[PDB]
């Protein structure tokens, strides 16, 4: 009569690594590294993203006419830019503090596009019909949908002065532009004054702009330049615009709501009727594993990104059948 | 292994024992069979499940983390942001790979220990009523029926009950 | 006759956690996590902090009259701001590079407040008595204690020019302001010149300021603005002020000493007659433990802050009585 | 445990042994008592005190570390400062909790090893002059007075001195 | 050590054994000599070489990393760059020193285990044909020539071949 | 007859540390910490560094005449500055975005110094011979080698206008300066216009400069100032300079090639005929070890810097002979 002590074995071919030995075949093991995604853009915690399509952030905010107009009010969980966004700024110039504005938008969860200065009520003594071939639409010259190119009316450019009081209960993002003609002949033609200035003031913003006229290399067939500026108008505060030339006046502003966990990503994936807790630019992740090796950019509740190819913990024994 | 049982004096495992990680094989006049030691297997399962949960719980969930944009005059700041992102990725990749390697080594040693301790428990019970024939097997010096085998498996082996008969056959 | 092998047990109820098992009762253990503080602001290594009281950094440096005046010379180990510092800048405007100045003060251990431009000796041809209701004191209009509002005298504002040579052997922090009236009528009344300018130059500082006049929303009942500027005057260097208007001249400057291990914290705790090696905004820590979970902001020689609730290392055995 | 002594074949601890972590209990005609093994206890104390000091020494003192202020146009820099502060806090919290868990497991296994080694030292001395009665106890086959007990405790047990008497009673 | 062999019941090492980490010393009528156990030594060498390579492979190469310059109005950014550089240096110094300490402890315990397992392999072979004389040595109850010694070293000791002679001298 | 189990011992005196015990003597061990360097500046992966000698980055780029002129084309693996670089900017002023330019140069592997505006062809109606005692050479007044001080010719300073088209296929670094005289008498003498301006424009750069005249403390015996500016001219783009005074025109520009793994270091070590894969400011490292404690600044494939004094892993046993 005999009795023996032994241990389990099976047909498992799973391998793990140790400090002393590699390629150890084990009876049971657990994978800790998520490497699978669905390859689609999904809703995040029940909220769909804001897809800018052909526009980048700059094109959407200024209202580039080559992009499909969005609904007046949108709420989202993250913002998607396409890698080949051809539609951005169409009239050449500098977007001042553009990257800071992008960082601000990373914590915004909703916007309302509203008319801050109505087109046919705010500038009775100025021409508002200015368009350019740089911002074309359907083969015709056009302009930004959210801005208005003010020029002289009947040979005169009266000193304008307009203000808006923020009664939305949320921050209001106001954008405007300053035009710099390439020569003094055009400056007098458009604005009738050579020593023109633009003033924009709020309770915490105070800046004065002056045109700087010179011949410049052609960018998008324009020797002129347009500089773009923005500010966040606090609830209950007033913004005042004063100018006697070169002002690219605001027409539409954005009332912004603040949220958590949002961000901006670049992806060529397509939106699908799916829901996820974790979204990467390559696709969505459905996993409870602690690590992933899919992409370092993540939105939502996600596993930690690591460079590893394999992370397997043995639970069973060395397998010796 | 560290304790010398698995891949040591017990050369190979049992594909015929599917109900547990450690157990017994017996052979007497009533037949043969495999019987897993439920106490040690369940205790090991609780410990291992503890270890995997601890590894997962120690890694917090990664909430939203996207990149930033910098203009042509912010190269230093851009490189500082890259240095931070690369440095954290270096450390977490380092911590994750090493933790798995270290715990994998301990897990195999943990299983080796359980087999050895289980072997010593039987050996300390049988004493000189049986002989070590190697490969982790004991040959009894007396008849050991299914009830006798069950007494060894659950730690209630009656050594005096068989001492006289064992001594006679031990000659 | 028998002899037995055994191990210690006692009445200890201390528990520790392991990777394989939690709530293990052990005979002996050591706590590594400091979770106790005294709830008071103490002296740090024998030096008391600088408490700004009702002022913030901006109010103290400009000399807001609503705060209690400090002694001419102070030496400290850290700076305390109250969470509800109502007294800061009283005349609305921009404090240029304010956060950089705060970072500079984080490594300062001493100041000497001295008269850089004496009130009754430096500006014989200008009025120096300007006060505003924004910087009130005891219900009366007043002004910053360290600055002087220069205005016209007898209908004229002569072009001023004053300089100071740093003979203190330490860096001298000089602060000044630029006033921007809301309309040209006030600009001519106060300073008599419309195209006024202010120039401030040292060996390594060179800036020119020009007023920018426009109507602005009322902040603290003032449509005007005052912009505040500063520079660190190196030992042995000269600073020259030149202006024909709008200059808020310096009157008191600060000779600064550099130190190590200091910082600025916000706390509502009270100063006590105690000494510590480690100070947090919640209180002082007296401990040799390697970790603490009290506050991430620390001054002095402190344990490392972690998010953990418990960090206990077993020294004894599993306790089985 | 890994070595099977604590909470294993030695079921429970001794509240009556207050002078050490490991030791002996004896019973003969002269009486009974507990005697701690000073050599193993002191060696373990030195090792454990070493371990705690190493953990504390490996963590440098945290010198002054306060926050920074940023204006409304420095959000990217503010978020970079937050990412650095949060990331370092994540790693140090991770390192601290795991180090304690890992060393706690080793410390309990260290104590288990000392008991087992102490048990094997006595067993290798007594040989067949005594019998293993379980629970870590040995029953002598000969009279063993206080001097005889002291010889076992300090490793100078005279096996030939009692071989004849033990063999007779071993029968 | 954890397994009680090195600096334990085997007090000291052998300067006369230069061909391996673990081995045997024998003494019979044909002479004496040291013989290293090539199987265990080579297996340990492979494991240890594995461990050192894993430590080196886990540390990536440090590519170019130089400082940055900041003007007098970028003190916050300069201090943020210093905080990042100091913080990463703190962690890597921490990780490096602790990894060496932890692996050094395991390496010594690994060698202790190999000696103990090697000792138990011989003890399980000789059974009662020899006696444990301490210090890790066995005294045979029968004549054991060079061929007999080689059988013990390579695990093919013929116990029944010498049982009768051993029992006679065991008396 | 006897057989014994034993383990190896030898004459080794190597010691290692463990968590439980220190000063453990072991039979075999491996050092993991590199602490040796050769104390020389070597070629890195077969490419020699660019040593600036007496110049710093600013002095080399502007062409300070006190440094030895370099060859027209250089290719390097890293840049070395001496700790006591006395030759930098010689005419006092501000180098705008100097630190950003240094960061750009950290990824540059080659330059070609070429004449962007030839001295005797580009400015026929202006004087180009201006020199200063601040930028002396061999005891005589001189000027930057890469720049040209334009002044009035025959009592007149015509409005200049010059452009360059980048046909190099690489980025072209253009540097220029703006002079600020200390009084209006000198401004009229040198440039004949008081309301002078300088304009520099490319497709993505657009800046206008205006002199700011005031008396200033003497720096290098000069009460005037010169501000230095730069831009990277993209391949195929045009830069236009327009000024009627105060322009310190570019004469030589740099066509730059981009590389990987380069950087700028400060070192007083000497160049030697050696090759290395790892270079520190103290010397070169030849090692496969994972850690080093020589210097935190490294160029190339280097071990990781740590603060530790000893990192030794035991491979053998405890040594007990
Ligand atoms: C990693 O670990 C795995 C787990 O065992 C190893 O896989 C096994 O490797 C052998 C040899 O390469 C495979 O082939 C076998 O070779 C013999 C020799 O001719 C042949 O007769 C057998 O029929 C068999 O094909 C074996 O299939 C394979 N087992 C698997 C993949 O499940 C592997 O070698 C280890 N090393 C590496 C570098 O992957
Ligand atoms: C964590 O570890 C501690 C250490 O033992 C555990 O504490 C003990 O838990 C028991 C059960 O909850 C407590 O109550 C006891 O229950 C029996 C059942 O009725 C009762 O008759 C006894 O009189 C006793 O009250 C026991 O007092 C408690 N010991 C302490 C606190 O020192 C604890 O359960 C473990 N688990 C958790 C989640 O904390
Ligand atoms: C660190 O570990 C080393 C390795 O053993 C220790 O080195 C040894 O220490 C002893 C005592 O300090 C040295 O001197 C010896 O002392 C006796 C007493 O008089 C003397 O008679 C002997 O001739 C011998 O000189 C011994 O030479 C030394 N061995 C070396 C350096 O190889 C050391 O003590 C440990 N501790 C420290 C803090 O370093
Ligand atoms: C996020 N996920 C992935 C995590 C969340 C935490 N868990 S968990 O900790 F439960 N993981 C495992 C996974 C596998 C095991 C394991 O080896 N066996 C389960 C118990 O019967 C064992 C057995 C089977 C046949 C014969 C003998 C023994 C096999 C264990 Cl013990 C734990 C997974
Ligand atoms: C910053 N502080 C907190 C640190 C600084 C470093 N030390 S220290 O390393 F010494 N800590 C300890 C704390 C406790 C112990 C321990 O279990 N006992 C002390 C020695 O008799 C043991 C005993 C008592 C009765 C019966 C049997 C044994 C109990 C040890 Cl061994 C080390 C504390
Ligand atoms: C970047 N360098 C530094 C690395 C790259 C990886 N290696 S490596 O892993 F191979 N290092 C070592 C270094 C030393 C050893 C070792 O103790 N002995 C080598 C094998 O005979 C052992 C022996 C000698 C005489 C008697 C008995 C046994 C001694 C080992 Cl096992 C590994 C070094
Ligand atoms: C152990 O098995 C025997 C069968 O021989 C049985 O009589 C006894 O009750 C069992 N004890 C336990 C605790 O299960
Ligand atoms: C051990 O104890 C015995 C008492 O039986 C005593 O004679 C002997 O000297 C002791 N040896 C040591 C080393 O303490
Ligand atoms: C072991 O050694 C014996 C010598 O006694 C020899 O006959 C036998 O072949 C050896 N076996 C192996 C596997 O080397």
């Amino acid at each position: 009569d005999t009795i023996c002590i032994g241990y389990h074995a099976n047909n498992s071919t799973d391998t793990v690594d140790t400090v002393l030995e590699k390629n150890v075949t084990v009876t049971h093991s657990v994978n800790l590294l998520e490497d699978s995604h669905n390859g689609k853009l999904c809703r995040l915690k029940g909220i769909a993203p804001l897809q800018l399509g052909k526009c980048n952030i700059a094109g959407w905010l200024l209202g580039n006419p080559e992009c499909d107009p969005l609904l007046p009010v949108r709420s989202w969980s993250y913002i998607v830019e396409t890698p080949n966004s051809e539609n951005g700024i169409c009239y050449p110039g500098d977007f001042i503090d553009y990257e800071e504005l992008r960082e601000q938008l990373s914590s915004v969860s909703s916007f309302e596009r509203f008319e801050i200065f109505p087109k046919e009520s705010s500038w009775p003594n100025h021409n508002t019909n200015g368009v350019t071939a740089a911002c074309s639409h359907e083969g015709k010259s056009s302009f930004y949908r959210n801005l208005l190119w003010l020029t002289e009316k009947e040979g005169s450019y009266p000193k304008l002065k307009n203000s808006y009081v923020n009664k939305k209960g949320k921050e209001v993002l106001v954008l405007w532009g300053i035009h710099h003609p390439p020569n003094s002949k055009e400056q007098q033609n458009l604005y009738q004054n050579e020593n023109a200035y633009v003033s924009v003031v709020t309770s915490n913003y105070n800046r004065r702009f002056t045109p700087e006229i010179a011949e410049r290399p052609k960018v998008r067939d324009q020797a002129g330049r347009m500089n773009y500026y923005w500010t966040l108008l606090k609830p209950g505060d007033t913004i005042i615009f004063e100018a006697n030339g070169n002002l690219i006046a605001p027409m539409y502003a954005f009332a912004l709501s603040r949220g958590f966990g949002s961000g901006i990503i670049t992806s060529n994936a397509s939106m699908h009727e799916c829901n996820t807790k974790c979204q990467t630019p390559l696709g969505a992740i459905n996993s409870s594993l602690p690590y992933q090796n899919i992409h370092p950019v993540t939105i939502g509740e996600c596993p930690k990104y690591v460079r590893s190819a394999k992370l397997r913990m043995v639970t069973g024994l060395r397998n010796i059948p | 292994g560290l304790f010398g049982a698995i891949a040591g004096f017990i050369e190979g495992g049992w594909t015929g024992m599917i109900d547990g990680w450690y157990g017994y094989h017996h052979q007497n006049e009533q037949g043969s069979g495999y019987a897993a030691d439920q106490k040690s297997t369940q205790n090991a399962i609780n410990g291992i499940t503890n270890k995997v949960n601890t590894v997962i719980e120690k890694m917090n969930i990664q909430f939203t983390a996207v990149g930033k944009e910098f203009n042509k005059l912010e190269k230093r700041m851009e490189n500082l942001n890259k240095k931070v992102d690369d440095g954290f990725l270096d450390i977490w990749t380092y911590n994750a790979e090493l933790l798995v390697l270290l715990e994998n080594e301990r897990t195999l040693d943990f299983h080796d220990s359980n087999v050895k301790n289980l072997y010593e428990k039987v050996k300390s019970q049988l004493k000189n009523n049986a002989k070590e024939i190697g490969n982790g097997c004991f040959e009894f010096y007396h008849k050991c029926d299914n009830e006798c085998m069950e007494s060894v498996r659950n730690g209630t082996y009656d050594y005096p009950k068989y001492s006289e008969e064992s001594k006679l056959n031990r000659e």
